[PDB]
């Protein structure tokens, strides 16, 4: 149960960060 | 109303325990029994505790369960031993403010009419300790302890709470909450009497009486008589044994499990069963009451001659002085005599013969290799003991044995001897009562010691001098023939004898192991040999 | 012989690590949608 | 306010308040110190509450600082010390903007000894202490606690310099515990609930360690039984429902209640002596008088006497005499402050050390009092004596000689009386000479005194009495007067036609000469 | 109609070498019911605070399962503590 909470946690965080490096590559190429 | 009109006294089967159930009602409903008009003129608050203790199989259980469901409001809660304790960090006060929650939501919700609500605890000793009296460990148990106090009684009080708890180690509990407002009332439970354990035995054989299925010669006031210082675990394990014992009559084992199915409407319980399963299953656990006679008394008492006679008048009529005195309310006596003459087995029978409530023996042969400091405690922890009761006997027998004397030097002990003394004239508490009997064999040596003065006086307890008591043992033992009789009469009566009843006992068992043409004349030379003697 | 075992309290789950890590993701969708109709 | 501690409140002024009217300049230059460490402990209730204020109430400072047991723990850690730099930091500033004439600041702790007594009590102490006394000074800083347990705490608030106040909590009053009773019983009384006929005077000079507690729970405890009695309960949950209009509680039903109800918590003592007299006094001769009139002059003596401030006499007999009973009796009637009684019945099967260490004991508890007897009773018993070898414990006896000879303090008085039935044994031992004199109990001589003493006692009859005089007048008797009545009382038991030649024939059995 | 109680208890004691562990075998196979539960020793106890207990709890959890499902007429469960 709460070891679930935490690896979705934790995939929540990992898709946070895939975001940011969307966002970083996104503006780069529109630059 | 709040009480449930199914409510009555037999309908719980609970068994003595009317003066505490009676208390607990006054205590704890009183002020609801009044309605909101008179009860909010005297403007009073009202009672938040309750904690029943006591030793194991008295029925703390079901008395709060029966309660319990006396109570007519929402289902009551029931925490089951110390599960609250989880590992997840903060989940104890979690659990003990969840607890209680939905009380204080109800209350809060319904003003000043709301129900009552009342948690059952179990094994309360387990969650709180004595926060003082702990390991530096982890605070697991401080926290909750305080979490607990808090919510009682913190800055936010209610008046919808009781908290009930069943504990067998009150010491463990800690003292600082046991305090009016939390656990004020606080009850001991004991153990029950003939009159309880009769009305226990009467609810538990309820059915089989309805069905008829006890035969006429059981007597349950000869039942509650004969089982002494049991409770109702006890009682109710004794019925079971006795039922499995009278059903097991109908089976047929070790080959294959077969029943009648035709004579199973013939079961019935007797008495012998009842006897069988009291002396070979069931046995007291609470103490005991047992003081052996027959390991004191192997052989019972014979009449052979006045002496006997005598010395049980002058111990009755003791008896009779220390029951029917107050401006003596100790008194002792010493039985003395020559060695192997029954001192002991007197004893034991005059003090047998008082009806006294607390009857105890105290006798070397419980303190074999002790120390020498051990028997003074042993000794304090009796006579503690026996101060409780109104009235006690107490028996100290072989009094040369007790303090190691020896004839060399000679060498005893004084310390014992000390607290003997002093034991032996310290007068019981206001309104009490104490005998004390004791035996020797060695006048001399007490005198000595200047310690037959303490006692009130003396008792002689001569042997067989004369013939003719010789004659009168045998035949009260029945032991031989009239020809023999009379060959060992003709020879006894040229002079006298000397020889104590134990000694004779065994010189004529020893003689009794040889033919029949030669046991007369070995008996005859053993005494002989054995009758040198004044 | 003076010496005595040990027992241990686990905290690796906080539930206060729920709440702001579940709000903190919830405000970049709207700037992943804006971002991608800016794109195209 | 606070009573019976006018001299203790002097001595706590001029230990307070002394060095801070000074300017501080002066104080300052000087280099003298201040007091800041206040410790309490004493039985729970308001008294210390009370005497916090009013200590506090006096000094021209800001509202106190009061915590209520453990408030600052927490579930987690760095709690406890959060509020610390916080309380503190108001403080601080206040001491770098007046400077020296600084604001002061007063800190009341309740239960300290939870937190002061594994990381979290030292850290928690260790802060404590830095903030109370540390690199960083602190001018205006007081700090008063409340505890059970004093001796607990840690040792490094015992250095000099931190705890320089000891100080004791008083006790309740009659006046002070009758006004508490008033408070709460207001109620009552104005809604009349309180029967006129219960008086709280006496009830309340009766009471003994009663604190609040107790007075609530044994008003709710009556309370209850005055519910009970309109109730007609053990038979139903159903009553009356009548009588509730008329309702009073007649004092017997609160002694009833409050007697079977709850006890006192903090000990109980009493100075129960009738244990050592369970028949009283009979005059049946003369010695007696003598006897009490020489414990008489020898207590005026002691009481009076200002060379000889320590006294001590010796009282002997035969066994069976009734020594015990007449020492008891002369301490009783000394009417002293302070009065008690050593016996070997307290102490069975304690050695020697246990034996010398309590009678150390009470020998100092009978010294701090103004004047005080003390009364020592069967001496052979209390140093085990045996006529075999013979034997005996040298300890006891050189305890013993060295307390017989050694003064109080000056300006005070003390008496000891000892009883022993063995002149010889005491002489032996060169003990006889420490005492100052001795006095002597003699038994039943003349048959004419065992008549007068069987009269008092009224135990026969005439005609009885009549013919025992007449069987006994021609001759001397010797008998203790303990045994005489324990053969009266055996005589007893058989008929009334018995009774006479029994008690000849045990009186002769016993009879014996000197 | 007798209302009475079944026994769930039983100790044996006695010195090493008697028969106890193959009794306690034989008494376990001989019933027609569900497969005995074993417990070897201390073999409970844990290390996290609060497992030891939910570890013993465990054991009851089928039996009141069958009690409240099946309620009077319910099979028997067999629990054999070795030591
Ligand atoms: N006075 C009594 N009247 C009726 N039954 C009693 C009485 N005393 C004991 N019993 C019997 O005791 C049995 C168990 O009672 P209970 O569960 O309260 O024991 P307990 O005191 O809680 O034991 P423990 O103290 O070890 O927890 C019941 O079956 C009940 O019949
Ligand atoms: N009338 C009697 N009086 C005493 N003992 C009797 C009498 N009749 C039979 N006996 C037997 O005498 C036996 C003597 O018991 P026991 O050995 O305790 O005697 P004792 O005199 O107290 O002991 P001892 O003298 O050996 O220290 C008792 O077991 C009893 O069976
Ligand atoms: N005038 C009296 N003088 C002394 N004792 C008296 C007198 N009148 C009555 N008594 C009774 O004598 C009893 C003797 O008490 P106690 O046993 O203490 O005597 P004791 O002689 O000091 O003791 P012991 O014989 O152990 O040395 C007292 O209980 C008291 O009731
Ligand atoms: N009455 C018996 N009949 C046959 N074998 C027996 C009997 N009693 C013991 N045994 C033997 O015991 C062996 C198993 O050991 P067992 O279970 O008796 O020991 P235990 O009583 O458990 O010992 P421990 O006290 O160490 O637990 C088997 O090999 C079996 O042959």
């Amino acid at each position: 149960e709460l070891e679930e909470m935490q690896r979705r946690a934790d995939q929540l965080a990992d898709e946070s960060l895939e975001s940011t490096r969307r966002m970083l590559q996104l503006v780069e190429e529109s630059k | 109303s709040i009480i449930n009109p199914d409510w009555n006294f037999e309908k719980m089967g609970i068994g003595g325990l009317d003066k505490e159930f009676s208390d607990i009602f006054r205590r704890a409903f009183a002020s609801r029994v009044f309605p909101p008009e008179i009860v909010e003129q005297m403007g009073c608050k009202h009672v938040k505790g309750i904690l029943l203790y006591g030793p194991p199989g008295c029925g703390k259980t079901l008395l709060a369960r029966q309660i319990g469901k006396m109570l007519n409001a929402r289902e009551p809660k029931v925490v089951n031993g110390p599960e609250i304790l989880n590992k997840y960090v903060g989940e104890s006060e979690a659990n003990i403010r969840k607890l209680f929650a939905d009380a204080e939501e109800e209350q809060r919700r319904l003003g000043a009419n709301s129900g009552l609500h009342i948690i059952i605890f179990d094994e309360i000793d387990a969650i709180c300790k004595q926060r003082g009296s702990m390991a530096g460990s982890t605070g697991v148990h401080d926290t909750v302890v305080n979490q607990l106090l808090s919510k009682i009684d913190g800055v936010e009080q209610l008046n919808n709470i009781l908290v009930i708890g069943m504990t067998n180690r009150p010491d463990l509990i800690d003292e600082a909450l046991l305090r009016p407002g939390r656990l004020e009332v606080k009850m001991e439970i004991g153990l029950p009497d003939e009159k309880g354990r009769l009305q226990i035995l009467h609810i538990h054989t309820a059915r089989m009486r309805g069905h008829q299925l006890l035969s006429a010669d059981v007597d349950i006031k000869e039942l509650a008589v004969e089982t002494k210082n049991f409770s109702g675990a006890e009682l109710e394990g004794l019925v079971r044994a006795a039922q499995s014992t009278a059903m097991n009559r109908h089976i047929k084992a070790s080959t294959k499990v077969e029943v009648d199915m035709e004579k199973a409407e013939s079961l019935q319980v007797t008495r012998g069963d009842f006897l069988a399963s009291l002396e070979n299953d069931i046995k007291p656990a609470f103490g005991t009451n047992q003081e052996d006679y027959a390991s004191y008394i192997m052989n019972g008492i014979i009449k052979w001659g006045d002496p006997v006679t005598r010395v049980l008048d002058d111990g009755e009529l003791l008896v009779q002085q220390t029951k029917n005195s107050d401006r003596t309310p100790l008194v002792s006596v010493l039985l003395e005599g020559p060695p192997h003459s029954g001192k002991t087995a007197l004893a034991a029978k005059i003090a047998e013969e008082s009806n006294f409530p607390f009857i105890k023996i105290c006798s070397p042969d419980k303190m074999i290799g002790f120390s020498e400091t051990a028997k003074c405690q042993a000794m304090k922890k009796i006579f503690d003991d026996a101060y409780k009761s109104q009235l006690s006997c107490v028996v100290v027998d072989d009094i040369e044995r007790l303090l190691d004397y020896v004839p060399i030097g000679p060498r005893f002990s004084n310390l014992v001897l000390q607290a003997l003394l002093v034991l032996l004239k310290k007068a019981p508490p206001q309104g009490r009562k104490l005998l004390i009997i004791g035996t020797t064999s060695r006048k001399d040596v007490l005198q000595e010691m200047e310690m037959l003065n303490a006692f009130s006086t003396t008792i002689h307890v001569p042997n067989i001098a004369t013939g003719e008591q010789l004659l009168e043992a045998l035949e009260l033992l029945g032991n031989f023939k009239d020809k023999e009789r009379t060959t060992i009469a003709q020879q006894v009566k040229g002079k006298k004898v000397w020889i104590g009843i134990k000694k004779l006992l065994m010189l004529i068992e020893m003689s009794l192991q040889m033919d029949p043409e030669y046991r007369v004349r070995k008996f005859l030379a053993l005494l002989r040999e054995e009758g040198a003697s004044p | 012989a003076i010496f005595a075992s040990g027992i241990i309290m686990d905290s690796s789950i906080s539930k206060q690590a729920l709440s702001e890590i579940e709000t903190r993701h919830s405000e970049i969708i709207k700037l992943e949608n804006s971002i991608r109709e800016l794109h195209d």
